RNA sequence: UUUUUUUUUU
RNA sequence: GCUGCGGUUAAAAAGCUCGUAGUUGGAUCUAGGUUUACCUUGAAUAAAUCAGAGUGCUCAAUACAAGCGCUUGCUUGAAUAGCAUCAUGGAAUAAUGAAAUUAAUGGUUAAGAGGGACAAACCGGGGGCAUUCGUAUCAUUACGCGAGAGGUGAAAUUCGUGGACCGUAGUGAGACGCCCAACAGCGAAAGCAUUUGCCAAGAAUGUCUUCAUUAAUCAAGAACGAAAGUCAGAGGUUCGAAGGCGAUUAGAUACCGCCCUAGUUCUGACCGUAAACGAUGCCAUCUCGCGAUUCGGAGGGUGCCCUGCCGAGGAGCAUCCGGAAACGAAAGUCUUUCGGUUCCGGGGGUAGUAUGGUUGCAAAG
């Protein structure tokens, strides 16, 4: 039985994809195969914001942000419940899920 | 272009014209084209280079048109066809660079590769123009004389 | 695809050849070991000596002692287990008895519950078994 | 649909066509004699030429030879012959 | 005909010393009785007379060249660098 | 490569008849395709067909009338002998009363109907009903 | 964090 | 399984390409108003047997007999059918040959076959050799700090006042080229990603350039071929089989942690195997709609936009038919079977084992 149409990756017309350690694990896994997250958050929780604006040095100052991409293989990001499993039709859509 | 040992399936080709016959604008006369064909082979171009030149500035479409004759015939009756034909020649000048490249970069293994598929297209072509008696019966392509002899 | 060509029967030919021998029935009846292998020597029947009387348990899910027997084969000495059909056969049969012994019906396979048994009993002392347990004849 | 006229097809449809799948094969390219300001001397030119294509007494270049069409020099005018 | 399948020059040792000292000896045997292109003259008629001394026999010119070959991979990535320096 | 302008035409020609088509058109044309499609005409499965020039092979339009089940080649173009023609007959088409076999013989080519007629065999071009 | 087994036939 | 099987998942497409034998090869010469191959018909072709004609052995299997008058007799059946050779006719199909004093003096066309040439502010992580740069890891130097640091589920082994870890600034080594980076590109496949220079090669596109069947697939044969592994010489940062410890556990020769050896890296040779996978051989051809994407071209507007534009890729969702189904624009155009060609399978095991052969230093192929 072949569960997906595209063998869980992204690779066409292509051989090889060199692979990436995952960031919990540091499992080998292809580019095209892992799971990729790009966060961009405040460099502050969100509760704190105040606290740090109020004790601010200057008059007007904007808070910085965190940028990471995040690579994770498919155990990793499953049981992270970054991606989950779905039904045999939903899994054919391949629009992002609402944030 | 084709595919002989590469996978392109090309579909890029000249596509002659319907009209067999020369334009009414075109006055080069059938002799006059012939003479300047004899010209270009004394300058040391080839078939395919004469063509072109005489498509691109004299205005000449089709040779075969206006002489009644393809290029290489009227050289070979004017006696000056080559030792070799114009695309073994080119095939076997291919070869030679790539050897000569190899000489110097021993790890090119893709060099390798292509001489290979170079080289059995020479031998391809070598036989059949052994079989239509354009090259001696004993003709043989050797990696060692084919620099001077493409020379 | 095979060859479809007007001038490919040799080739047409020899591929078929070559492949008739991944074929378990014509191997078998080609290999050319087939007397060399087959106790019967490719026979139908044979006559032997019985050796000893042993017990055979019989297959899952199924429970009982088969009572087989062992004979030594005359005409090459070879030995094989046979099997002594009917209830209560396995008496007429005496150790160092001339039984006629024939394949059990699979063509040199085991049939049923009887685990590496190939052939049943005929005959013994020139009587038939059949005959003994029908009350037919008696042991000679 | 079913029905369509594969005997007549559509001018259009004919020059939206690749020059191979025509009904009858016809050339995309076409001779044009040019004209260049000063000498003004006509010179028969073929569109998609790979040479440069000079003058044969001013000496100066015509066309720019091209992927495709020849580019014809800044200045330079040209005219389809027949 | 080929005398030896696979001895070669080193068949002179007989059966003597083992076979992967014999192997590891032919490769440098062959080399220091090689004839080398010479890069004055250009023809091959570079010959070692001593280990690192190279004569052409055509032009009579004297090399300082390797043990068993007439130049070496060091040799020619020093030549290089130098050159390459030279140039920029 | 192309081997069999015939098999490539009869293909084309099927593909057109199913999908319901009302022209097709064949690349390129020879002697052998034209004889194929005037027996077919002859007997009603297709109308007229028309064979545009190109100073080349050519190619044709042939009209189809929706009445062809099936028009296939047979390769290699075995020998038929007049003998033999009732056991080909039987195997390749659906009946005895509709179908033709098409035959290239010394006369011409011609279906098998006339072939048994003039008592002649020959090589097997294909069939069509 | 740890979490091994479950006689034969029916 | 020639007619007539099957190879995505049930057994089965060789990792990939080149290539000899073999097999198979585009169109084209009298339509109209010399050789062969092949087909038709004859000739030569022991019975018995099989098919088959006749004939109440009482029927039948058989057998080859017999049936009529009247006596001195007549007439009978015991048929017919059942590679190679020779001849006859036929001239489609498929091969094969002709020419590089007068006459039209003698060369089919130029494949939506193939090869070669020419173009390009061309296209590309394609290949090779040199070269430049980057933080990071580790080690180490200088300065400050002061008692923890590390690591885990929790710990311990371990490092640390000989002042670690942490900061800031350098220095050295080797490895690796993040982000950009994609249902993007290139390559026969394996594979391919820092800048620059050089070297040879190539795709697609454009082409009223050239040659003219030179082609497809290919036993034997040959090149390339991840990782691990082997040999030799350099390097040895990181990680790390084996090994040793600390944990966990009933045990723990494991998962977890710590220290590490071969190896991982470079150069020159070996090995020739991978779930070397799209588990789908290659070439040609036909069958559907949509809007996107990479490259080149054509035509317009202002690098971007438009052209239901043209080719070539790599895909996706509207999908005829197919399929045991999952599913497949091919795995369709197949009982309506038949375009060419190579390899492979024949219930599960034994078993890719034994033995023989061959390759290799070995491991093993």
């Amino acid at each position: 039985t072949f569960k997906r149409r595209n063998h869980g990756r992204n690779k066409k017309n292509r051989g090889h994809v060199a692979f990436i350690r995952c960031t919990n694990c540091g499992r080998c896994c292809p580019k095209d195969k892992a799971i990729k997250k790009f966060v961009v958050r405040n460099i502050v929780e969100a509760a704190a914001v105040r606290d740090i604006g109020d004790a601010s040095a200057y008059t007007q100052y904007a808070l910085p942000k965190l940028y990471h991409k995040l690579h994770y293989c498919i155990a990793c990001a499953i049981h992270s419940k970054v991606v989950r499993n779905r039904s045999r039709e939903a899994r054919r859509d391949r629009n992002p899920p609402p944030r | 272009m084709g595919r002989m040992h590469n996978p392109g399936k090309g579909m890029a080709k000249s596509a002659i014209p319907y009209r067999r016959s020369v334009p009414s604008w075109q006055k080069m006369t059938a002799e006059e084209v012939q003479d300047q064909i004899v010209k270009m082979a004394k300058k040391g171009l080839r078939p395919s280079q004469i063509g072109v030149i005489l498509r691109d500035s004299h205005g000449v479409g089709q040779v075969r048109r206006l002489a009644g004759n393809k290029i290489f015939r009227i050289l070979k009756s004017k006696g000056m066809a080559p030792e070799l034909p114009e695309d073994l020649y080119h095939l076997v000048k291919k070869a030679v660079a790539i050897r000569k490249h190899l000489e110097r970069s021993r790890k090119d293994i893709d060099s390798k590769y292509r001489l290979i598929l170079v080289e059995s297209r020479i031998h391809r072509l070598a036989r059949y123009y052994k079989t239509k008696r354009q090259l001696p019966p004993t003709w043989k392509y050797e990696s060692g004389t084919a620099a001077s002899l493409v020379s | 695809g095979k060859p479809k060509g007007l001038c490919t029967a040799r080739k047409l030919k020899t591929h078929r050849q070559e492949q008739r021998w991944n074929d378990k029935r014509y191997k078998k009846a080609h290999i050319g070991t087939r007397w060399k292998s087959n106790p019967f020597g490719g026979a139908s029947h044979a006559k032997g000596i019985v050796l000893e009387k042993i017990g055979v348990e019989a297959k899952q899910p199924n429970s009982a002692i088969r009572k087989c027997v062992r004979v030594q084969l005359i005409k090459n000495g070879k030995k094989i287990t046979a099997f002594v059909p009917n209830d209560g056969c396995l008496n007429f049969v005496e150790e160092n008895d001339e039984v006629l012994v024939s394949g059990f019906g699979r063509s040199g396979h085991a049939v049923g519950d009887i685990p590496g048994v190939r052939f049943k009993i005929v005959k013994v002392a020139n009587t038939s078994l059949i005959a003994l347990f029908k009350g037919k004849k008696e042991r000679p | 649909p079913l029905a369509v006229d594969l005997l007549h097809p559509e001018p259009q449809r004919e020059i939206r066509c690749h020059k191979l799948k025509r009904l009858v094969q016809h050339p995309n390219s076409y001779f044009m004699d040019v004209k260049c300001s000063g000498c003004f001397k006509i010179s028969t030119v073929f569109s998609h030429a790979t040479t440069v294509v000079v003058c044969v007494g001013c000496n100066t270049v015509l066309c720019q030879p091209t992927r495709g069409k020849a580019k014809l020099t800044e200045g330079c005018s040209f005219r389809k012959k027949q | 005909a080929k005398r030896t399948k696979k001895v070669g020059i080193v068949g002179k040792y007989g059966t003597r010393y083992g076979a992967s000292l014999r192997k590891m000896a032919k490769k440098l045997e062959v080399a220091q009785h090689s004839r080398y292109t010479c890069s004055f003259c250009g023809k091959e008629a570079m010959k070692r007379k001593a280990t690192g001394i190279w004569n052409c026999a055509k032009c009579h010119k004297v090399v300082a060249g390797g043990a068993y070959v007439y130049g070496t991979v060091t040799a020619a990535t020093v030549r290089s660098t130098i050159r390459r320096l030279r140039d920029l | 490569v192309r081997m069999n302008v015939l098999a490539d035409a009869l293909n084309a020609i099927n593909n057109a008849e199913k999908r319901g088509k009302r022209q097709v058109l064949i690349r390129p044309a020879s002697k052998v395709i034209v004889r194929f499609l005037t027996v077919m005409m002859k007997h009603g499965y297709i109308g007229e067909f028309e064979i545009v020039d190109d100073h080349r092979a050519g190619k044709i339009v042939v009209n189809l009338t929706g009445r062809l089940n099936k028009a296939s080649v047979i390769s290699p173009r075995l020998n038929i002998r007049l003998n033999d023609l009732e056991k080909y007959t039987n195997t390749l088409l659906p009946s005895r009363q509709f179908g033709y076999l098409i035959l290239t013989t010394s006369a011409g080519i011609m279906d098998h109907e006339e072939a048994r007629r003039k008592h002649l065999g020959g090589k097997i071009l294909g069939f069509f009903f």
